[PDB]
């Protein structure tokens, strides 16, 4: 079990580092998506005023 | 060499190699950028025009990495030597606005940064008078870039000055509100939000040519800007 | 015995990290589809402008 | 006895706007029955479940609405042959969910409309989508056009020709739409129509302007290089 413990800790430590790479990739797409949100909100407000 | 006068001649000699010697010109541009950070009195008193004109032609290089780098160097000369662009406002604005329609994201991104510093480096009343004919006659996305700049510049003129410039500002803003592109219309709405924020209800007679739905949409973003 | 507890706690924490990563991987893929749709749409709008200029 | 459990599900899920957590359990319970070989349930209680699941789409709770769309997606792909007599009702209700203010409902509704393209009979789905496409507003017309593109890929080239006099009006009309996403969705639908019938599509596109013809041929060329 002690040898098994040493190998499992490595996989957990490797997954933590890999997880950071995904969080940094997802947070960048949010920064890119944030640009779209203010524009698409404007276009939706235009349609609502035109309907009225 | 390191001698300031000798170095500029070598920089002007290397950067004159247009469309060729990419790495040798990148080093010269990075070296030219360092001279901008130094507040070197002797370099800029005699060689601003020569460097600017050679740096502006560089924006037309076939290499996208060379273009994007000159736009970063131009951004540095704009905020380190802003009083020197007095006689080159139209040239610096229109060249930076043309860089906004490059196919490569890295070039437009570096040009959007140069156009951001340009709003506070060019004289603000002078910057408006350069942007107005551009806004009223340019195609996408240059008209969009010029309106965004005018929004930044309008915030810097007094309420007495802005009213005098309204007869020239409002034509392009009403025209861009009817533009086919939604990004241009929003930039015009946000520009009118900046104009209303300065002169308040005095803007009301200028919006007589607006439709009811555009007036309603505009009042919505004025309220949204004030609420937070 | 204390080694057994250390393994027992780490195995549970690893499964929690696996679940969090799987949930995040599905979350990141939605942002990719949304970015790709917007990018192809902005390309469409740009391709539209070119045909009007040439016509 | 599946039926006694269903009675409890039908009793709870009829409590609209109240008992939020108890109906979430009931809706989740209905979803498990969908995965199971509970075909005895559906021979007698399909219509009751569909109508109660469709009425639930008008709930004040956005998580209840988004959940009913998740269960409905499963009933669509587990019992697709049962929607013959309820195609238009299921299509028009699923398209209305596409304009919910909450992302969780529209996102879950886009998924139900995705399974709906392959679960509803393709010949029947096109004839339902045509009047919707030609008369609906954004984004329902946009959602209906995307659906027809997926559905057109499943009809033969001989069958598609019969539906062209009815398909093409909304496609040419949506090409003039003010919204760029609608214009783009129409091009990709015409790319799918061109991919099936080839040069036979040419007479139908006579009413297109030169710039739209150029843009369409541009995306037709792009589709072939893949």
């Amino acid at each position: 079990i002690e040898s098994e413990l040493n190998s499992l800790r490595a996989d957990y430590d490797n997954l933590v580092l890999d997880y950071e790479q995904l969080r940094t990739e997802k947070e960048e797409m949010e920064l890119k998506l944030k640009e779209k949100n203010d524009l698409d909100e404007f276009e939706a407000l235009e349609r609502k005023t035109k309907k009225d | 060499s390191l001698d300031h006068s000798d170095l500029v001649a070598e920089l002007l000699k290397e950067l004159s190699n247009h469309n060729e010697r990419v790495e040798e010109r990148k080093i010269a541009l990075y070296e030219l950028m360092k001279l901008t950070q130094e507040e070197s009195f002797s370099v800029w008193d005699e060689h601003f025009k020569t460097i600017l004109l050679l740096l502006l032609e560089t924006l037309g290089d076939k290499e996208p990495t060379i273009r994007a780098l000159a736009l970063k160097v131009l951004r540095e000369i704009l905020r380190h030597q802003p009083a020197r662009f007095k006689n080159y406002a139209e040239l610096t604005v229109m060249k930076t606005l043309e860089a906004h329609k490059d196919p490569h994201k890295e070039v437009v991104r570096s040009a959007e940064e140069a156009a951001s510093v340009l709003a506070t480096s060019i004289s603000p009343e002078q910057c408006i008078k350069v942007l107005c004919p551009i806004i009223q006659t340019a195609d996408y996305p240059i008209n969009l870039a010029a309106i965004k700049m005018q929004t930044k510049v309008i915030e810097r003129v007094s309420k007495e000055t802005l009213n005098l410039l309204l007869p020239e500002i409002m034509p392009g803003l009403i025209q861009g509100y009817d533009n086919s592109e939604s990004s241009v219309r929003k930039a015009c709405v946000f520009c009118l939000v900046a104009v209303h924020a300065v002169i308040g209800d005095e803007l009301k007679p200028h919006l007589s040519q607006l439709t009811g739905s555009k007036m309603k949409l505009l009042n919505l973003y004025i309220k949204r800007a004030q609420t937070g």
